[PDB]
């Protein structure tokens, strides 16, 4: 395992995604990737 | 009592909320799927066992692992498969060879030694296993009358009675001593047998902070002054129940500071030497010898032969007229079947080894070897940054995890590298405190401990369970 | 990456259902879950903050009323069924009223209703709903409405 | 119609943040 | 409020009760210490005596083929279990025993318990909660009536073996709860009663429960391996499918010469008791050598169905000899192997009848070498059935020792009771 492959693994155990099933884990991962793009774009452009 | 890293105590509640929100969505989308048993009522409501199908079924391969060898330092683990969409694990051939770290033989008597097996086997071909009767009918053999004298010499007290179960030694004896109109100040963390034992009578139950005597006295004062709940009558009895070593906390009781408080308020003490009857003490005589406390200060003493002596059973020690009363009124002595003969012959011949009456000198090496291993293993984990509980001498050392998703991650990554451990979850322990239990015996060599340590250190880097600073 | 330790002391309780609420971090997570949801509804479906604070207040009333004032009993068979006729709210704090934890749970739906009204200029299509929530949610957390059922609904 | 509600709840909020915790009644 | 000095007196004027009551002179009598096993012909104080107090019905104590199977599993696993079943206390022999029992009885699944007497404390409280109804039998042994109290539910009793008093109770239960329909109802019985020696009629019990929608829990430890024509149990006796009985528990410390218990039944009820019991998830499992002998003992029962027909002959030969007794009267059944003998015409009081019975059981062994068992009730037992002496006849008893127990029991009651 390289560095990112270990940080992704550490992210899974701390937030409880290691236990969920293949769709449950993909339904929450996809909903967090959309909230990270709506903050970057908006937040760094709607203020400054 | 348990320092919790604040930031790790916020991601634990967020992980349990994700397992609850995703568990209530699959229940409402399954209640509508029952539109596509004969007149009776369901053996359980859907909302009853919610944490047995939405939490325990996700990690069921970390429990009930079958083995096909004696509970030794090394044993064989049977590999199972999921077959039908992960619902019924079925076992195969193709065992493994792991390093036993989740059993209980502290002194290493649960295997095959050159002094007990030969004697136990020779006494089973003369009495033949069980005797099919009670102890007041036909169940008192010569081996049952000689085993009640060995336990009286070991423990120290003037009399003793041995039973066939360690869990029925607390549900069938507390109702005899106290009833309706009495009080039981129990410690918070007591075994379920004690609790069920207090609920078997009409006695009221209270609870004082785990292992702090300054709260026991404040609980006793209120109860003695106040009286019985509704009708303010004075209690007729008070009994205080404590434990020698509190397992899953690895804590040795503050027995001298609990004896002196109960001795002033006229209460009775009830000791529970389940985990500390062959493990701690310079001669294996328990916590009354390690802490140096008079043995006549405690009224009743209960114990168990399952963990140190490698044989099922239990005992109660007390004064000579307490045993005479129990033998005549206890329900586990009048109705239950006597302890099997080869299970009682393995306690006599194990006690004769610890006391050094076997001719050899290998009874003190166990007691010496079990003190080093537990001290060297616990001192090597603290310097690596782990959070291990215990004092200095108890051979139980829980490692805190705090996250429900680190239970399978810690067990499955240790089994892959051939180390076997035990993990405990939320329905059992409190929501925030999940941990792993490590048992160190007197049969592990130093090389085995070194190998196990270099694996536990490597797996704690991935999961990041090194909550403290290293060195 | 680890600091700020707290030696959480163990209380009495003896009820696995409602004893987890005394440990440290239960308030900072109740507010973090309300903020995380707000941002999750403002991004998946582009809206205004006022229309996001109303959906976070309406969804929080359906998830709290069915958990705190509907389901009775405990999901653990360990205690047989001693509390077979007590809603989580009635089990909380062994019957004690107006405690430190009962004051925070009663002051969360009120403060979450003042933010969903002063960010939507009141109006009338949303002021009704946001007024039915608090009314029905605060009335149930009264010290007098203990073990009382309206017209014998869900009480035997 | 916008200040009579925010002005009243602050009064009600102070009322329960000062009450004394008491045991339930007896039989 | 009481001051912290007013409190200090109330803790000084308080004086507690003694831990135990004073020990009397009639509260101490040591039982016999026997040597060389415990079969039909045992040994006490040198002299050879006749055993009638051990509950081995099939005569498997000391069997040649049980010792060879205990030794092999005792030299391989050890004498201890080390740990619970939920951790690392699950050896393969434990799984093979549960597979063999269910194949013997013809049932999907099975479960093992460590102690024989503790298979009813965790089997009753685990099914009934604090809001259900139980209809017990008012003559059930302590083990069963302790699990009835552990499960905080509503217990209603009925007359001993009176199916007329069962219908009356069921009718009144199905009216006092006409509104509720969530309520779970259970009927708790016992195949061959220990305190009376009567055999339950499983013809009306499974016909009355199929009209009121109840559930049955049979505790058949005194019938499993002896009552049926093939040794299946009570079900075979009354010829009823073993599927109508929802739960079937038994103890293996009777006709199996081992220790432990089990609980047979469907798969949805067996696996639910695995993850939510009390004496299964909080106690050490069976030692492997004790569970490796039950497997051997079950095969002996299958391969030899004649040592059952030889048990009926023994009980019918000891029933025809005690048909003359004056002081007492056979109050048991006729096919059950627990010949009871309640004493006709109560001499003294409750504690006076239990002293005259224990003195007659002591003289029987101290004169002509006979071990018999008499009723022993504690203050926790809530049974009110008549007291008496019992004889656990076996299939290994001879014809000479079977007639030597009726002669010394008929001449010992005549010169005492009367
Ligand atoms: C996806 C992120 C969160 C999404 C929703 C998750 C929050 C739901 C928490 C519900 C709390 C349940 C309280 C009592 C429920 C009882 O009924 C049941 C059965 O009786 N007891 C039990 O299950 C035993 C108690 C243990 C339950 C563990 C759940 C606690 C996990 C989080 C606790 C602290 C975080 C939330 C505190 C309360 C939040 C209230 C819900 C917030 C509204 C969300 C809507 C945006
Ligand atoms: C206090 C106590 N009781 C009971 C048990 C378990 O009893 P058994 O001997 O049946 O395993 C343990 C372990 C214990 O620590």
């Amino acid at each position: 395992m390289n560095w990112v492959q270990r940080k992704i693994y550490l992210y899974n155990v701390t937030f409880g995604l290691y236990m969920l099933d293949w769709w449950e884990r993909y339904l929450f991962n996809s909903l967090v990737v959309v909230l990270m793009w709506f903050v970057l774009y908006n937040g760094t452009r709607y203020f400054s | 009592m348990i320092t919790i890293p604040y930031l790790t105590a916020v991601s634990t509640y967020f992980s349990y909320g994700l397992l609850f929100a995703f568990g209530q969505l699959r229940d409402f989308f399954r209640r509508f799927i029952d539109w596509w048993l004969q007149g009776y009522a369901p053996i359980c409501l859907g909302h009853e066992d919610f944490y047995i199908r939405r939490l325990y079924h996700r990690i069921q391969d970390c429990f009930e692992r079958p083995i096909s060898s004696a509970p030794d330092a090394w044993f064989d683990v049977v590999e199972r498969y999921s077959n039908d969409n992960n619902k019924t694990l079925k076992r195969t051939t193709k065992t493994s060879r792991c390093l036993n770290l989740g059993s209980y033989n502290y002194l290493g008597f649960g295997s095959f030694d050159e002094y007990c097996t030969p004697r136990v086997i020779e006494s089973l071909k003369k009495f033949s296993a069980s005797t099919c009767s009670s102890r007041v009918d036909a169940g008192t053999t010569s081996v049952h009358a000689e085993l009640e004298e060995c336990v009286t010499r070991f423990v120290g007290k003037p009399a003793a009675v041995v039973f066939g179960m360690g869990y029925a030694t607390n549900s069938a004896i507390i109702p005899v001593l106290i009833g309706k109109g009495g009080l039981i100040i129990s410690d918070s963390l007591n075994h379920s047998s004690i609790v069920n034992g207090a609920r078997g009578s009409g006695a009221t139950i209270r609870v004082f902070q785990h292992n702090t005597p300054s709260h026991l006295e404040r609980v006793l004062r209120e109860q003695i002054a106040e009286g019985q709940p509704r009708t303010h009558r004075p209690w007729k009895k008070i009994i205080v129940v404590v434990e020698g070593i509190y397992s899953m906390e690895g804590e040795i009781c503050h027995l001298p500071e609990v004896v002196a408080i109960c001795k002033k308020y006229k209460a009775y003490v009830y000791l529970d030497e389940a985990h500390s009857i062959g493990a701690i003490g310079k001669t294996g005589k328990g916590i009354c010898e390690l802490l140096g406390v008079d043995t006549a200060d405690v009224d009743v003493m209960m114990g168990t032969f399952t963990k140190s002596f490698g044989s099922c059973g239990g005992y109660i020690a007390g004064s000579k007229e307490l045993i005479q009363y129990l033998k005549h009124q206890c329900p586990a002595h009048l109705y239950a079947t006597s302890i099997p003969t080869p299970s009682a012959q393995q306690i006599i011949s194990a006690i004769k080894v610890i006391l050094g009456e076997d001719g050899s000198n290998r009874g003190a090496q166990k007691l010496a070897r079990i003190r080093e291993n537990s001290n060297f293993f616990r001192a090597e984990l603290q310097k690596m940054g782990f959070e291990v509980l215990g004092d200095n001498d108890s051979p139980v050392m829980p490692i805190m995890l705090y996250n429900p998703a680190k239970i399978p991650a810690f067990s499955r990554e240790c089994l892959r590298q051939k180390v076997a451990v035990v993990v405990v979850g939320f329905p059992a322990t409190p929501l925030l405190l999940a941990r792993a239990r490590i048992c160190i015996s007197a049969s592990h060599s130093r090389e085995d401990l070194i190998r196990a340590l270099k694996v536990i250190s490597k797996v704690g880097d991935l999961s990041g369970i090194k909550y403290f600073p290293a060195e | 990456m680890a600091n700020l330790y707290v030696k959480a002391v163990p209380p009495p309780d003896m009820n696995r259902n409602t004893e987890w609420f005394m440990y440290p971090g239960v308030w900072t997570t109740y507010m973090l879950i309300l903020f995380f949801g707000w941002l999750v509804v403002l991004s998946v479906s582009g809206c205004s903050p006022g229309m996001a604070w109303t959906v976070v207040n309406l969804a929080h009333f359906v998830v709290t009323y069915h958990s705190f004032h509907w389901m009775k009993g405990t999901p653990f068979a360990d205690d047989q069924g001693i509390y077979n006729g007590l809603t989580w709210w009635e089990q909380m704090d062994n019957g004690q009223q107006l405690t430190r934890n009962r004051k925070f749970l009663t002051l969360v739906p009120v403060v979450l209703y003042l933010i969903a009204s002063h960010t939507t200029d009141y109006r009338h299509p949303w002021l009704f709903l946001n007024t039915l929530a608090v009314m029905v949610l605060v009335v149930a957390k009264f010290p007098n409405m203990h073990k009382v059922r309206i017209f014998g609904i869900n009480g035997d | 119609g916008h200040f009579f509600v925010e002005g009243l709840l602050g009064v009600v909020i102070i009322i329960l943040l000062t009450r004394k915790s008491y045991k339930p009644p007896k039989r | 409020p009481l001051t912290e000095q007013e409190i200090d007196e109330l803790c000084d004027e308080w004086v507690p009760e003694p831990l135990i009551p004073p020990i009397t002179e009639d509260m101490k009598h040591e039982p016999p210490v026997l040597e060389s096993a415990a079969g039909p012909h045992t040994t006490v104080n040198g002299k050879d005596v006749v055993n009638f107090a051990s509950a081995n019905y099939l005569g498997l104590i000391g069997h040649e083929k049980l010792l060879e199977s205990c030794t092999s599993a005792l030299e391989k696993y050890g004498v201890g279990s080390c740990g619970p079943r939920g951790f690392y206390g699950t050896i393969d022999v434990h799984l093979d025993c549960e597979t063999r029992i269910s194949k013997f009885l013809g049932t999907p699944d099975s479960i093992l318990y460590s102690y024989g007497l503790s298979t009813m404390f965790s089997t009753i409280p685990c099914f009934c909660k604090k809001g259900d109804v139980i209809v017990a039998d008012e003559g059930v042994h302590w083990g069963i009536q302790n699990g009835l109290q552990l499960s905080r539910s509503t217990i209603v009793y009925f007359k001993h073996n009176d199916m007329e008093s069962l219908r009356i109770t069921l009718e009144k239960i199905m009216t006092k709860y006409k509104r509720s329909k969530n309520l779970r109802r259970y009927i708790v019985a016992e195949a061959v009663y220990q305190n009376s020696g009567q055999i339950a009629p499983l013809d009306e019990i499974v016909k009355l429960k199929e009209k009121y929608r109840f559930r049955v829990i049979l505790d058949e430890s005194n019938s499993f391996g002896v009552l049926g024509r093939s040794g299946r149990g009570l079900a075979e006796h009354h010829s009823v499918p073993i599927e109508k009985i929802d739960v079937v528990t038994a103890a293996m410390g009777h006709a199996l010469a081992t220790e432990g218990g089990f609980c047979t039944g469907n798969a949805r009820i067996i696996d639910y008791q695995r993850l939510s019991s009390s004496g299964y998830v909080f106690s050490a499992s069976l030692p492997p050598y004790l569970a490796s002998a039950a497997i051997t003992a079950i095969d002996v029962i299958d391969q030899n169905p004649d040592m059952l027909v030889k048990l009926k002959q023994n009980v019918a030969l000891l029933w025809k000899g005690l048909s003359d007794i004056k002081g007492m009267s056979l109050t048991s059944n006729r096919e059950s192997p627990i010949v009871f003998l309640k004493l006709e015409k109560s001499s003294g009081s409750a504690k006076d009848d239990l002293l005259l019975l224990e003195k007659m059981a002591d003289r029987a062994l101290k004169e002509d070498s006979l071990l018999v068992v008499s009723s022993k009730r504690s203050f926790l037992d809530k049974c009110r059935l008549p007291v008496g002496i019992k004889l656990y006849v076996s299939a290994g008893h001879s014809e000479s020792d079977l007639l030597k127990a009726s002669e010394s029991l008929k001449r010992l009651a005549s010169e005492l009771l009367l």
